[PDB]
């Protein structure tokens, strides 16, 4: 691609199957490369210190109703130099 | 909480919990890892007696 291409990736049920601890490393790998990504996950929360910054959204739709409720957050992380 | 229309929640500790949300706020919830910016909330706990 060109200089200006935004490296976009996506992941579904992202990183499911990785142990609860090592998921920290994955977001380090992603950040080093500089990807812009749209991920989704049923259990993951994105609250990992290695994340330089990360917007989040939670989708709520009770059982079958015809509306979706969206709660928004943001996370900034404190990557552990310790 | 947002799933239940009454905004009531239940916990394994025996504590009924009611959640009210205000969403116009830049409030930080700090911990050892990361600073999470989210809309403010209040949590009441009912008298399980």
């Amino acid at each position: 691609a060109g200089e200006m291409a935004p490296y976009i990736i996506s992941l579904d049920e992202a990183f499911a199957g990785v142990d609860e601890n090592n998921i920290r490393d994955m977001f380090e790998v992603v950040e080093q490369l500089g990807f812009n990504y749209i991920m989704n996950s049923q259990a993951l929360w994105g609250d990992y210190d290695t994340i330089s910054s990360l917007s989040i959204c939670e989708l709520v739709r009770p059982k079958n109703a015809d509306f979706v409720t969206v709660i928004r957050y943001q996370w900034d992380g404190k990557q552990r130099t310790f | 909480s947002m799933a239940a229309k009454n905004r009531m929640v239940k916990t394994d500790y025996g504590l009924h919990v009611k959640v009210m949300l205000d969403y116009e706020k830049t409030i930080t919830l700090q911990a050892e890892d990361g600073n999470l910016l989210m809309p403010d909330a209040t949590f009441l706990f009912e008298e399980t007696r």
